[PDB]
């Protein structure tokens, strides 16, 4: 229902940088969104939203599993 | 009294009114542990004692009504959390009006539905993981290069020789 | 009409009769700007139908 | 069949002494002269006869779902024709909107 | 009538820049206009507003005749059949209602209460009618009695959730969320 406290694969403390990663990401999207309705963001076909540098600035390493779970985890608060 | 309490305690309307009463502190945040606390919660939420609910005839006329009456005319578009609070409070007030068949209801319902649709657009903005498109470097947009089959009429010399016979590629040449 | 004019020119003994032909062009009226307008919420399917861009097709009409 | 003059009913055909005699339920009796000497008939390969596809072959140049071919029409000199393949022997017919139709028909 | 509108020539349309990912916007628009199950709600809505009233008011006219199986009387011995003739005039269906405590006034029944209590999410059906009874005598004359019946509730018809007759249709998304319903 939230970003996990630790990475499901290895157990790196993803959760302690989770909340920040959420909120900051939003402004980044607001920077790159562009004349488009929010619910149509995953259909724009012209977006280049990259979160590599944000996660790097968070101090999280370049592990595939950790960044996968940080980026892809759904939040229950945002759908209910 | 027992049947009335069992019916009303299982009504989602009662739970929603109780939540609204809990928000501003009219009833304790914890669910009742003793029958006296349950009776007090019933009196505060429904507005009538279960004994006197069976005597008189209405039911919806005196259900809790939130204490803070914010200004919902700022719902006409520290601001965003206040907007969320206004959305919640107006949803409760409009639901209570719907229960009571209040006059001038459909237009206000439509107006608040438009307001909540705008709020939902904002919430969906808050709920985006992001999106990426692998751009073709030669172009400036989504890659169109594919490894699909493309038809091409090969010369007839590939299938037949100069004497009209078909080719039989069956000799392997190794260097 | 270009084919008819090209044939009519050839029947008159003209040499450059092929110059009266025009290439065939078939295309849809859906432009990339329309795609960006759909995503912005300012272009729906109802007014794409109203502009003669798309139409509803039924299996026996298909 | 023979239709009774009197009551316009379907008369019953029988055969007497080398002649076809139609007798009706109203008592009217007539004898056919020449056009009633057809006891029965059958036509084979009804699924690929030319009378089957007359309407379809006529409408083929205007149907947009038919296969076209890059050949010149000898009548209007249009550079494309409509190619159809009908029958179990796969008879190929080229048709055009001007009325041209291969097989000379 | 002949068509009159004309569009721009097809040679001036610039679509060389399109991509397959751009054509997903067409599917998005089609789904947004259609919805996903919007046909179900529309079908139940025109069944409620248009279907059942038409079926009741048109296809259920009753005209029957029955033998008079009574005993002996001046009028009795002299009459043989009675014609029962009636039709329904006014038809409507309301939102689901439930009786709180006993002998109340039919408060609203929310879908979650119906799910929890095992109740039926059915709305009342009210019908009105006029009835004509014709009795036939042996001699040849007949007697006709006509009566108009005030509208009354006959039963309850099941109501699709989310349709026009559902309570989760005059409520906002937050109210739907907080009454035990699924807001999405
Ligand atoms: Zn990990
Ligand atoms: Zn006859
Ligand atoms: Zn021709």
């Amino acid at each position: 229902m939230l970003i996990p406290v630790v990475c499901f694969t290895c157990g790196f403390p993803i959760g302690t940088y989770a909340a920040i990663f959420d909120k900051a990401r939003t402004e980044y999207i607001k920077t790159k969104m562009g004349g488009t309705l929010p619910q149509n963001i995953p259909l724009d076909a012209s977006l280049q939203i990259e979160l590599k540098d944000l996660i790097t600035a968070l101090g999280i390493p370049m592990r595939v599993c950790c960044r996968t779970h940080l980026i892809t985890t759904l939040d229950y608060r945002k759908y209910y | 009294t027992k049947v009335l309490l069992t019916e009303i305690l299982l009504d989602p309307m009662y739970d929603y009114a109780a939540t609204v009463a809990r928000i501003d502190g009219s009833i304790p945040m914890h669910k009742p542990r003793t029958p006296k606390e349950a009776e007090y919660e019933f009196k505060t939420v429904i507005g009538r004692t279960p004994a006197e609910l069976l005597s008189q005839k209405e039911f919806y006329d005196k259900i809790y009504t939130s204490k803070y009456r914010p200004d919902f005319t700022q719902l006409t578009r520290r601001d965003e959390e206040k907007t969320s609070t206004l959305i919640y409070l107006r949803a409760y007030e409009l639901f209570l009006k719907y229960l009571q068949n209040a006059p001038n209801f459909n237009s206000e319902l439509a107006e608040f539905k438009t307001y909540e649709n705008a709020y939902g657009e904002q919430k969906a903005l808050l709920a985006q993981q992001g999106f990426y498109n692998i751009f073709d470097p030669n172009t400036g947009r989504a890659d169109q290069r594919t490894r699909l089959f493309e038809y091409k009429r090969l010369p007839i010399s590939t299938l037949y020789d100069e004497r009209g016979l078909p080719h039989k590629w069956t000799i392997y040449v190794y260097k | 009409q270009a084919c008819y004019k090209a044939a009519e020119a050839r029947k008159k003994g003209d040499k450059d009769w092929e110059k009266h032909k025009i290439p065939f062009i078939q295309n849809t009226r859906f432009t990339p700007q329309m795609a960006k307008d759909i995503l912005a919420g300012t272009l729906t399917l109802e007014d794409l139908v109203a502009q003669g861009i798309c139409e509803f097709i039924t299996p026996e009409e298909a | 069949m023979k239709i009774c003059k009197a009551c316009s009913s379907c008369m019953v055909r029988t055969y007497v002494d080398g002649n076809i005699i139609f007798r009706c339920s109203c008592g009217e009796s007539v004898q056919g002269d020449s056009q009633n000497l057809l006891v029965s008939s059958k036509v084979y390969h009804t699924g690929e006869m030319e009378d089957k596809y007359k309407i379809f072959i006529k409408n083929a140049p205007f149907d947009p779902t038919n296969c076209q071919i890059k050949k010149d029409c000898p009548n209007c000199h249009l550079d494309y024709l409509t190619q159809i393949c009908i029958g179990s022997q796969k008879i190929i017919i080229l048709v055009c909107r001007c009325g041209y139709m291969s097989n000379r028909g | 009538l002949r068509p009159q509108i004309t569009y721009g020539p097809i040679e001036t349309v610039d679509n060389e820049e399109l991509t397959e990912a751009d054509m997903l916007s067409f599917i998005s628009a089609a789904v947004n206009s259609t919805g996903l199950i919007g046909y179900n709600i529309k079908s139940f809505d025109d069944l409620m507003d248009n279907g059942i009233p038409q079926i009741v008011k048109q296809m259920f006219n009753v005209d029957i005749t029955y033998k008079d199986q009574r005993d002996h009387t001046e009028i009795d011995k002299l009459r043989e059949s009675v014609q029962i003739q009636f039709n329904f005039t006014d038809v409507n269906i309301e939102r689901p209602q439930h009786r709180n405590y006993s002998q109340g006034n039919k408060i609203n029944l929310l879908p979650n209460k119906a799910r929890l209590c095992g109740l039926s999410y059915s709305g009342p059906v009210n019908l009105a009618a006029e009835v004509i009874l014709t009795a036939h005598y042996s001699n040849g004359r007949q007697e006709v009695k006509r009566a108009s019946i005030p509208p009354f509730q006959v039963s309850t018809f099941p109501i699709m959730r989310g349709s026009n007759r559902c309570h989760t249709h005059h409520l906002s998304k937050t109210a739907k969320k907080e009454i035990g319903e699924d807001p999405n």
